[PDB]
RNA sequence: ACGAAUCUCUUUGCCUUUUGGCUUAGAUCAAGUGUAGUAUCUGUUCUUU
RNA sequence: GUAUGUCUAAAGUUAUGCUCUUAUUUACUAACAA
């Protein structure tokens, strides 16, 4: 489902670059990492619960046997 | 008795669950939904068993309360067909002697047809292998093979039972009859001979489509042309009104009674051949551990069965058109 | 014959096997010491063993009496044939 | 040599087929076919259906039965399976009757030996393997005992190694009582009996030691 | 008292058993109500054929 | 407390509405039990009827029991009196073992019994409003006494 | 070898078993709160002028007819 | 002869090692060699019983 | 060729009709060669 996040980032890049490279030509030297960074933060927000559950159960199994 | 009752009940419940599940699956398959390859095979199996059960129940029904055909109806049919051939001066097909210059040629066709199954698939079953061997021997010993065939036709009226399966066209699963190779050769040769004799003798009138030696799109085109070329067909002036009637003769083969069929054939060919053919449709239909004597209903999957179907079709056609209009469509018998 | 009858009838039998030939309670502990004849209990033990032994040998004889493949099948066909 | 199946039913072969049918029943025709080196599945099943099955009959037809037959012929034209069913006979026989009315050993012994071997061998490989392992295990045990006993004779006392316990909560039952579900509490006193049985036990142990 | 169920399908233990106890049903006998109509039908055909035949010969002789 | 007064599967139980009791079924016997103390209340006259599937009691002390025979039983919950047998019908095509009432319940009214039968049928039953003590009385109750539970 | 079910895994043992303390997926709190209630040419022819069985239902036979050819 | 006990057999009663799931019968029935092993064959001779 | 399953991996628990010789088959097996 991280494909969504990845896709979003791609979209941002496409958007950003072509507002970043109006008169400027092509090349790699654009920075501006904000909105993508925002995306990743929100992905982490989404997943923090999921990983608390998942890894929770995992380490529980490591410690307590499986039910 | 109480136990027998209880178990009967519980299997009816289970059976109900099964059948309904199967039905649901087949609609699902039609829809084109996510469904397990394994699951679809399972459903095919279930539906086949269900079909067989249905079928042999129909056979039972047919037995238990007589044939669907009223004897008067049968008589009428006979009268019609008799009238037709009377009008045609149609000399019947003889039982094939040693006379023919074509005999060998005829044999070669059937063998070729049979071979067509086996040229592609290199890995072959035991039955398939046997069939191939028979074919090979037949090539080796043509006259002898012919003799054997003739003997069989004269004598053999009880055959090896016909195994079946269902090829899975995911709308409609199609039955596949598998005749035991030895009889299959006979069926082939007989079929080919019948077609050569029938077409030679002008049995089947022009109007019957599928066998015409013209391609289905070609056939369609011809039909269209015919429609156009009708004299002043498109006029709507003088209250002229055309109607085209497409319909399917439902279960046309699947309720041909052998008695009636036998007698009908005895009109068109030497009675021995008729007897043979009737006896071939009456086989035991083994499928996956369940069998039944196919007491009532033509089997499409014999080689010659097509001819029988076509001949039966002629009857229906005659019934539709009557003697006169049919006679016109055919034309005069001589030309 | 039900297990009702077969019990009483076997009861009647072992009474014929008998026909061949004190209570002290500490209520605080609840222990009801029935001091009875130690010779008679021994006579029960030997008789009961002998009864079970007689039955044990009875099967052994009937096992050694004789459309099958293995030990079990032969008997399984015998379970069908008795009907 | 590999080849296409067929031929003729030798009586021994027929008998073998019958045996197979008794064993595996009337719907596993592959297995039965396999049992016969010459004859096919289909062939076999057909044979069983047509000739070999005992719930058929080959007794001659009474005059009434003859009438019924020929009447059927008159009415059902050469639908001989149907006719057979009506008669309650197998079809070929019926047809024959109607017609009448109108007017090497080494190989065989090989398959026999193989056959009998099979029929008297009715277990999947899991079973066979298991019994094999059992007897092997037993052998191993006795060998171990022989070593231990030998050493005892020699004067070195070696305790027998435990079974390498498969899991943490795996039980040895000689350690302590399995799951001592005690008797129901005593209404009648049991103390002397407890003593006597204890003595008997200890005595038995002593006997074993001496044995 | 239920009979020991034996199958025509599946022995787990591979016990061979008698052939009568194996295969059964034994109820093909019926034959009577099935025929009521077939006689009429085949007879009808026979008579129809007769009529056609004699007719054909008659007309032929004209 | 653990009541055990049943030979067979206790496979149909029902609380009485206004009594605080519970009837239970076996293969034949249908006890009725007073669950304050954990005490028995009443044996019933179910001596020949089938295996009871369901056992819904009415508001008005009209204990129902559904037979694997197919026969709808009907009891006076207070006494045990089998005041109606009713052999059910099956749907035209069914087999004779299938007529088996596998479920049952009464409404709030108590004047409509609903029965989930194995004939894929949901049969419903009214009490006759044309009935009297002379027009359709019960089945002439008689405690049998033949080494019986009553 | 491989055998039918007779005496089910009775939740007596599962009761006396120790807790696991895992967090399954569905035991995550879903729908926390409960609801409550208020309280000439036509002459010349030859012929001129429910069941409770799933294997014998009109729907069933028809279905079979449809899905065989 | 009656009563009892012991033994053997026979008749019945008891089934006393006495079929422990489901699926599309769950599916599909082959073209092999030499080398070795293993077993099984069969002959083969002689010995003595 | 594998899943898989066993095995080993070192320290001493204090008691007084047959035997024979062969040649042939068939079967199965064989990550051995063709
Ligand atoms: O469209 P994407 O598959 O995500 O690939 C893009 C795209 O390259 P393509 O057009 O060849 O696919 C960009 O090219 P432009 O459309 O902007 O011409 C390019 O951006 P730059 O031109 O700014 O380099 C960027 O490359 P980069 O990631 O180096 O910025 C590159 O992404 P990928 O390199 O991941 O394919």
């Amino acid at each position: 489902k991280v494909m969504h996040q990845i896709r979003a980032c791609k979209d941002l890049k496409h958007i950003i670059y072509y507002k970043f490279n109006k008169n400027l030509g092509k090349g790699p030297g654009c920075g501006f990492w904000q909105p993508a960074w925002r995306v990743w933060l929100n992905f982490l927000r989404g997943t923090i619960p999921l990983l608390e559950r998942y890894i929770g159960n995992l380490i529980t199994r490591q410690f307590e046997g499986r039910s | 008795a109480p136990i027998k009752k209880i178990i009967e009940r519980y299997i009816k419940s289970k059976a109900d669950a099964w059948v309904s599940a199967a039905h649901y699956n087949r609609e699902r398959i039609k829809r084109g939904a996510h469904v397990e390859k394994t699951m679809v095979k399972k459903n095919l199996g279930r539906l086949t068993r269900l079909w067989i059960k249905n079928e042999q129940e129909r056979q039972r029904q047919i037995q238990k309360n007589g044939p669907e055909i009223t004897p008067e109806e049968a008589t009428t049919i006979f009268s019609v067909m008799v009238e037709w051939l009377e009008s045609r001066s149609f000399s019947p097909i003889p039982f094939p002697p040693l006379t023919y210059k074509n005999d060998t040629k005829i044999l070669v066709l059937a063998l070729e047809d049979l071979k067509d199954v086996y040229a592609s698939k290199v890995r072959l079953n035991a039955s398939e292998r046997e069939e191939l061997a028979l074919i090979e021997e037949a090539y080796d010993n043509p006259h002898d093979t012919l003799n054997r065939i003739k003997k069989y036709l004269l004598t053999q009226r009880v055959f090896k039972p016909v195994d079946i399966t269902m090829m899975e066209n995911y709308q409609n699963i199609s039955p596949v009859y598998s005749v035991d190779p030895l009889e299959k050769i006979t069926d082939a040769y007989l079929d080919q001979y019948l077609w050569y004799e029938a077409d030679q003798r002008k049995l089947f009138p022009n109007w019957i489509k599928p066998s015409d030696s013209e391609i289905p799109p070609l056939l369609v085109y011809k039909w269209t042309q015919g429609i156009n070329n009708l004299s002043e067909i498109w006029d709507v002036s003088r209250g002229q009104s055309a109607v085209l009637l497409e319909t399917t003769l439902g279960e046309m083969a699947e309720k041909i009674d052998f008695t009636l069929l036998n007698r009908l054939l005895r009109l068109i060919v030497d009675p021995n051949i008729a007897d043979y053919i009737t006896a071939k449709n009456n086989v035991v239909i083994n499928f996956k551990d369940m069998s039944h004597v196919n007491k009532y209903g033509l089997i499409r999957g014999l080689k010659f069965a097509s001819f029988i179907f076509q001949y039966y079709g002629l009857v229906i056609d005659l019934l539709l058109l009557g003697q006169e209009r049919a006679t016109d469509l055919a034309g005069p018998a001589n030309n | 014959i039900s297990y009702d009858q077969l019990a009483k009838l076997s009861y009647e039998k072992t009474l014929r096997n008998l026909a061949t030939q004190k209570v002290q309670k500490d209520t605080k502990t609840g222990k009801i010491t029935i001091a009875d004849d130690d010779k008679l209990v021994n006579k029960l033990a030997v008789s009961l063993q002998s009864e079970s032994k007689k039955r044990y040998e009875a099967r052994k004889r009937q096992m050694q009496n004789a459309s099958f493949i293995n030990d079990k099948n032969k008997q399984f066909n015998e379970k069908l044939s008795r009907e | 040599p590999i080849y296409v199946k067929g031929g003729v039913w030798t009586n021994v072969e027929d008998q073998i087929l019958k045996a197979a049918v008794q064993k595996y029943g009337t719907h596993q025709w592959s297995k039965v076919a396999s049992l016969l080196q010459k004859k096919t599945a289909r062939q076999s099943e057909l044979r069983w259906n047509e000739y070999l099955n005992p719930k058929l009959n080959f007794t001659e037809f009474s005059k009434e039965e003859d009438a019924q037959l020929l009447d059927l012929a008159r009415e059902l034209p050469n639908q001989w399976r149907t006719i057979a069913d009506m008669m309650a006979r197998p079809a070929q026989v019926c047809v024959e009757r109607y017609n009448r009315l109108l007017e090497l050993e080494d190989e065989e012994k090989e398959m026999l030996a193989e056959a009998r071997a099979r029929l008297l061998n009715t277990q999947g490989k899991k079973a066979t393997r298991k019994i094999r392992e059992r007897m092997l295990e037993e052998s191993k045990r006795i060998a171990e005992l022989q070593k231990r006993r030998e050493l005892k004779q020699a004067g070195i006392n070696v305790a027998i190694k435990k079974p390498k316990k498969k899991y943490g909560t795996d039980i040895d039952y000689n350690e302590d009582i399995v799951y001592e579900q005690a008797p129901m509490p005593g209404i009648y006193d049991t103390s002397t009996e407890d003593r006597q049985i204890k003595k008997k036990f200890e005595q038995f142990e002593r006997k074993v030691n001496r044995k | 008292k239920i009979p020991a169920a034996v199958s025509n399908w599946k022995n787990p233990n591979g016990y061979t058993v008698a052939l009568e106890r194996r295969v059964g049903k034994a109820l093909d006998n019926e034959n009577n109500t099935i025929n009521d109509g077939f006689m009429k039908l085949s007879e009808a055909l026979e008579n129809a054929d007769k009529k056609a035949r004699q007719e054909i010969r008659s007309k032929m002789e004209l | 407390k653990v009541l055990t007064h049943h030979k067979r599967s206790v496979r149909a139980t029902a609380l009485h509405p206004k009594e605080f009791s519970v009837a239970s079924a076996c293969t034949d016997d249908i006890r009725s039990w007073g669950l304050a103390e954990g005490s028995l209340l009443t044996n019933f006259e179910s001596e020949k009827t089938g295996i009871i599937n369901t056992l819904s009691i009415n508001q008005d002390d009209v204990l129902f029991a559904g037979g694997d025979n197919g026969v709808l039983s009907f009891y006076d919950y207070k006494s045990g009196h089998k005041y109606q047998s009713l052999a059910t019908r099956e749907m035209v095509g069914s087999l004779e073992g299938e007529r088996s009432v596998l479920c049952s319940t009464f409404d709030k009214t108590g004047l409509r019994l609903i029965t989930g039968e194995a004939d894929k049928s949901i049969k419903i039953w009214k009490q006759d409003e044309t009935a009297t003590k002379e027009s359709e009385p019960g089945l002439a109750w008689n405690p049998n006494l033949s080494a019986k539970r009553f | 070898s491989h055998r039918p079910q007779l005496e089910a895994r009775s939740g007596a043992k599962a009761a006396a078993y120790t807790p696991t303390g895992i967090e399954h997926a569905r035991l995550l709190p879903g729908h926390t709160t409960l609801k409550y209630r208020k309280f000439s040419w036509r002459k010349g022819t030859a012929f001129g002028r429910y069941i409770n069985d799933m294997t014998k239902s009109e729907y069933h036979q028809e279905f079979l007819h449809k899905h065989v050819r």
